[PDB]
């Protein structure tokens, strides 16, 4: 019957059937082993706790993200992610339905093959397909033209699409947002005297990166009044009762995404990587690429984008040409809301890779 | 076979006739006989050999040429339209309740037609089994037992009174015991009958009416014994299930000159009744009689339950009529209403968190009037009872030097489990006082041999199965073990008696199913008693430990592998599937631990025994004859046990059955509405596969 | 069959079978020899009295507590404590039960070794184990998380445990209460 869109998040794995509401299960991908000797003697403990259950027991584990630098660490942890995901959330066996998986644009070959091959042999699905995460936000916005942004912890991508063809010759992949924003926030909050060495405590850094940060409109000019006596302090409360009052670093952390020379790396800011992908498209198409700049991904949820991005692009773009940037509500679920429309509708009912087709073809069927 | 008509899987009738027109390794292309164009595919377990002439039925089912489970099903389809409700299947009698009075088969002229005659010399009847049990007693020098299983209303009540009528009229020639069962018929119904999803009015205890025979072989007395009344049902009920029927007949049927004394309120105001179904059963005239202050919001919204034989408003009235018939006095009947009403106000007491200093738990502000209006019913002081429901009293005196009496408070969860352990002690010892009062209305002359009737609740299965159905079906697996044990022994006492042979069959054992449930610290019940002991009990740790250690066993798989699609929704630590004699029945583990973990504190067990009322002190034993009093304090056994006390009392019944002979009478219910001539083959075929009858036919390989 | 919990307190040694009520025998950790010349000539006296009786014979003995600042002074006095505990209190043979012994959290090596070895060779028990006294105080109030303050004569301790792991790097031992009080 129905297909299942299960999104291989960078974060933040998302799982839910095709239509009609919103993702049914969200949890932050981690596996965590117990890091100290036991004394209660039930024995009663799992070999590894997966998320969300591995986030309700911080401080006694050694958290290990299975998705790191846009690739999975090993399928020894990954299969256990998968098993947890289907079984203690969705409540269905994978042999029941055609599945739909997502990947990162420009994914390393043969790590999409090895993945496809292992998932067929481990879970024994009746059909399989892999769609790229950036492209799916096209369907979510309902557009036919425009540049699509899947920005997650920590690989973002910039893909231009025209009515409705994709362009192989203009796709740009950045290793930057959002785990470098997390790691940087820990590096400039340590700068004001709060240390957080351990992995479990690093999660707390992510939680203030979510909740309390915002994007400056004019960096130098917001920075000037931050240097003044004026209060930008918002007071956060910590799990042990500690009260932290942060001001400057609050708008400093997301600003890192513009001009990565804060780190000192050569990579260009989102400002310019957006632009340079447009100026890698053929000249006539550029006319309809402006005003179809559609952002997505949870790492774009900061307040102050897109109208920072708008003001910055409008300054770099050619004069007397209109650029309105499209920022959806609920951007964190954009990709999934893409997948949901595709896999539920005809024509693509006959476009899956089916069991006999896979068995006959072997691993070289992905491309 | 090849060519000959075989049975074909038919939806409404179970099996229909049909032929095989193409075949595979295990799939058969079945063409129906009466619906030839439907031509489907069906498996090896859906096809069975059939007899040449369909114009016959068998009185002796051992006379079949093709003896299988489909031809047994066709024999009781033809015999039901010939007005024959009794069927001889080897040493097993299959009795079908017709729901009307058949002409001249229960008569006194019918009783003297069978009299003294053996099997194979008279056609199928229940009086040929009751006459066998008197002859396979005195000559054989062995006590007897009639074992009755089956779904409620299937004829397990009605065949039992025809047996005790036949043992009194045909062989007792008097002895006043036959209608004393009848005179207290609604009186024993209210205390033990409840409501389950599959059964509207089923007795939940093992009623064991024994009939004493002396050395002269005259009927010298009877005695009524009770076994295994469901402990959990007293306090907790599931969706659309009820408690016992006296907890609805006292709520509905009590008058206004009795309700002002008992201080009753509608079931939504009693904590041990509002969690299940609060609707009463009634009839058209009594539905007009239930008062406005007796109705719960469920009754206000949805009215009385539907069933032609059930009226909870009238049967409290016909219950108190029956106390005049059996032998209870007018002063004592009022004291038998104060104890029942005291259980109802026991469940309303509640216990909150610690205040500050010295830890422990305290009562809620809204549970102060709930203890005062209960302590005058159970006869306890209102100031002293609050202490016993919240602290654990022990001593510093125990083996060395003489000390004093110290106080260790109970945890919040230990006080909630202790209050429900008191209600599962008081109503359980009240029920032995009702039965022991009835047994003193006809005290027996002497004893030596006995012909008794064991009647028990059948194999119960619902949409979602719980701890209550795990303990019923565990009792039916052990009784299924003893069923197959006597059948193999009967064939072994037949082949050198009639000269048939030295042939021998591989016995149908079930020891791996027994070892799965109970063992020497290996079973499911062994893990369950370990979970009650843990510092913080859990529901996730109880399921996961079963498939941690008991993984190797074949009759256990994870709920997601279920053959029935409906139980695949349940996940890893929420349940398990246990294969039994009647099939694989899945159980959820929700509240399974919670129903097991009741325990009773020493100076709370020694406080309800110390009661300030006189009918109440008589309830927790022991009698005047060879008098000896219960001690003031103790230490051990704390937890005591729920799932081990239910196993221990069942082991006292299985070893009594091993000293008796067997008379297995299986009762089949033909339809749901309980109406004459109606036939459902989606209910008849299911009761041959849930009553152990299939296991007997698959042990019978003889061919004689 | 029934295991034996025998607590090597510095009190108040406690002895009783496994559950379910209370310690069978409790008495002060005292052995005491006679310091005066005998002149009534029963003779009738022991070479060493243990408690309870070494606390009935006050003023005629020189009391020696065999456990001092969290360690047993020597096993010559300790074995006599043991012999008194099994025999004239609990009465049971040592070869009959598996035993369970207690220690102090953070006690000096090799005093658990030397103990285990001497106790096996002296009393010939069939099985044994040693659990630390602070950890056991979790079970009494039945909590799976929390910081335990277990304070007895002559060693108190501060042990943190979380669901249900004990942090090896946060355990604090004070050699203070109660003999210094
Ligand atoms: N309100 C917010 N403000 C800033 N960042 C957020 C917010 N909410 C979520 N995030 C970040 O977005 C990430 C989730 O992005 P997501 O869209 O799940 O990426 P992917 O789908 O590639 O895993 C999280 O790691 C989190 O740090
Ligand atoms: N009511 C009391 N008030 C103060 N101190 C007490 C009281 N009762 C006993 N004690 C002290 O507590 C000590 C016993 O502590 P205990 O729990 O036996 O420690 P351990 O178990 O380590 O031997 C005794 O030495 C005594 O001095
Ligand atoms: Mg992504
Ligand atoms: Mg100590």
């Amino acid at each position: 019957t129905t297909a299942l869109v299960c999104d291989n998040g960078s974060g933040l794995v998302k799982a839910g059937f095709a239509g009609d509401d919103a993702p049914r299960a969200v949890f932050p991908s981690i596996v965590g082993r117990p890091r100290h000797q036991g004394v209660m003697v039930g024995m009663g403990q799992k070999d590894s706790y997966v998320g969300d259950e591995a986030q309700s027991k911080r401080g006694i584990l050694t958290l290990k993200y299975p998705i790191e630098h846009g690739i999975i660490t090993n399928w020894d942890d990954m299969e256990k992610i998968w098993h947890h995901t289907f079984y203690n959330e969705l409540r269905v066996a994978p042999e029941e339905h055609p599945t739909l998986l997502t990947e990162a644009p420009l994914n390393p070959k043969a790590n999409r093959e090895k993945m496809t091959q292992i998932m067929f042999e481990t879970f024994n699905v009746p059909a399989m397909y892999v769609a790229i995460q950036a492209v799916l936000s096209l369907y979510a916005s309902g557009r036919t033209t425009g540049i699509v942004l899947d920005s997650g912890d920590g690989v973002t991508h910039n893909v231009p699409i025209y009515e409705g063809y994709a362009l192989p010759h203009a796709i740009m992949r950045l290793d930057l947002a959002g785990r470098d924003l997390t790691d940087y926030l820990m590096k400039i909050l340590t700068e004001r005297g709060y240390s957080f060495v351990t992995t479990a405590e690093r999660e707390i850094v992510r939680d203030i990166k979510e909740k309390l940060c915002y994007v400056a409109l004019d960096f130098e000019n917001e920075m000037a009044t931050a240097a003044s006596s004026s209060s930008l302090e918002k007071s956060y409360e910590l799990p042990d009762g500690q009260v932290i009052t942060i001001g400057n670093e609050r708008f400093r952390c997301p600003e890192t995404l513009f001009q990565p020379s804060f780190i000192g790396m050569e990579s260009a800011g989102i400002h310019e990587t957006t632009y340079n992908s447009i100026m890698k498209c053929d000249i006539d198409i550029r006319k309809d690429l402006y005003a179809n700049n559609v952002m997505s991904g949870g790492t774009t949820m900061y307040p102050g984008i897109a109208d920072r991005m708008q003001k910055e692009i409008t300054a770099l773009a050619p004069s007397t040409m209109k650029i309105k940037i499209i920022a959806p509500p609920e951007r964190k679920y954009s990709v999934w809301i893409g997948g949901s429309i595709l896999a539920s509708l005809s024509t693509f009912q006959q476009m899956w890779i089916t069991k006999q087709e896979y068995d006959e073809a072997g691993p070289s069927i992905v491309h | 076979e090849d060519g000959k008509p075989v049975w074909a899987p038919h939806p409404t009738d179970g099996f229909q006739v049909g032929n095989i027109v193409d075949i595979g390794p295990d799939s058969l292309t079945i063409e129906p006989l009466n619906q030839k164009g439907k031509t489907f595919l069906a498996l090896i377990n859906q096809v069975f050999p059939a007899e040449e002439d369909s114009k016959k039925d068998v009185e002796d089912n051992c006379s079949l040429m093709y003896l299988n489970e489909a031809t047994l099903l066709h024999n009781i389809k033809v015999r039901y339209s010939k007005d024959r409700i009794y069927t001889y299947v080897a040493n097993i009698l299959i009795a079908v309740n017709p729901y009307f009075d058949i002409p001249k088969i229960y008569s006194s002229e019918t009783i003297k037609s069978y009299q003294g005659k053996s099997l194979g010399t008279m056609p199928p009847h229940v009086f040929a089994i009751a006459d066998k049990a008197f002859r396979d007693m005195k000559v054989l020098k062995l006590s007897q037992s009639i074992i009755v299983s089956g779904e409620s209303g299937a004829g397990k009540t009605e065949n039992t009174k025809f047996v005790l009528r036949y043992l009194t009229e045909s062989y007792g020639t008097g002895q006043d015991i036959d209608d004393r069962i009848v005179e207290a018929n609604p009186l024993l119904e209210a205390f033990g009958n409840a409501k389950t999803v599959r059964n509207n009015n089923s007795s939940r205890f093992g009623k064991f009416v024994e009939i004493h025979f002396n050395e002269k072989s005259s009927v010298v007395g009877g005695f009524v014994s009770h076994y295994l009344l469901e402990k959990s049902r007293i306090c907790v009920q599931g969706k659309e299930e009820r408690n016992y029927h006296i907890f609805y007949r006292l709520c509905a049927g009590a008058s206004e000159d009795i309700r002002e004394r008992l201080h009753l309120s509608s079931p939504d105001n009693f904590r041990y009744l509002n969690r299940g179904c609060t609707r009463y059963f009634a009839n058209k005239e009594t539905d007009k009689q239930i008062l406005q202050n007796r109705k719960s919001p469920e009754y206000l919204k949805a009215g009385s339950l539907k069933d032609p034989l059930l009226d909870d408003h009238g049967d409290f009235i016909r219950m108190c009529t029956a106390m005049k018939k059996i032998g209870l006095d007018d002063e004592e009947k009022l004291d038998l209403f104060r104890v029942v009403a005291g259980v109802l106000h026991l469940g309303n007491i509640d216990f909150e968190e610690a205040g500050s200093t010295s830890g422990g738990c305290n009562l809620k502000n809204k549970s102060t009037q709930a203890l005062e209006y209960c302590a005058e019913l159970l006869g306890l002081d209102q100031d002293d009872l609050r202490v016993s429901l919240t602290t654990r009293v022990m001593l510093t005196t125990a083996g060395g030097a003489k000390g004093t009496v110290i106080k260790v408070p109970l945890k919040v969860e230990q006080a909630n489990n202790a209050r429900d352990a008191l209600a599962k002690t008081v109503y359980s010892h009240l029920f032995d006082h009702v039965v022991n009062r009835v047994n003193q209305c006809f005290p027996f002359e002497t004893s030596s041999y006995f012909i008794g009737v064991l009647d028990i609740a059948g194999f119960e299965y619902f949409e979602h199965n719980s701890f209550e159905q795990f303990c019923i079906n565990y009792c039916n697996e052990k009784l299924q073990q003893f069923f197959n044990e006597r059948i193999l022994k009967e064939e072994q006492e037949l082949y050198q008696k009639e000269g048939l042979g030295v042939n021998e069959v591989h016995y149908v054992d079930n020891q791996d199913c027994i070892d799965l449930i109970e063992a020497r610290l290996v079973g499911i019940l062994d893990i369950l008693d370990e979970e009650n002991r843990l510092p913080q009990p859990s529901d996730q740790h109880f399921t996961s430990a079963v498939h941690q250690k008991h993984k190797d066993h074949f009759r256990l798989s994870i709920p997601r592998k279920s053959k029935l699609a409906i139980h695949r929704n349940i996940r890893d630590d929420e349940g398990f599937i246990i294969r039994h004699f009647a099939g694989a029945v899945c159980y959820e583990t929700t509240q399974f631990v919670e129903k097991n973990n009741d325990a009773l504190h020493m100076s709370l067990e020694s406080l309800i025994c110390e009661s300030r009322d006189k009918f109440i002190r008589e309830l927790f034993e022991s009698s005047t004859n060879n008098n000896k009093d219960t001690k003031q304090k103790a230490g051990k056994l704390s937890f005591i046990s729920v799932g081990n006390k239910f196993k221990t009392q069942l082991n006292l019944l299985l070893d009594k059955l091993r000293s008796t002979g067997a008379s297995f009478i299986r009762c089949i219910k033909p339809n749901l509405k309980m109406t004459s001539h109606h036939f459902e083959g989606a209910q008849i075929l299911s009761q041959l596969q849930c009553s152990g009858m299939v296991s007997v036919l698959d042990l019978m390989q003889g061919g004689f």
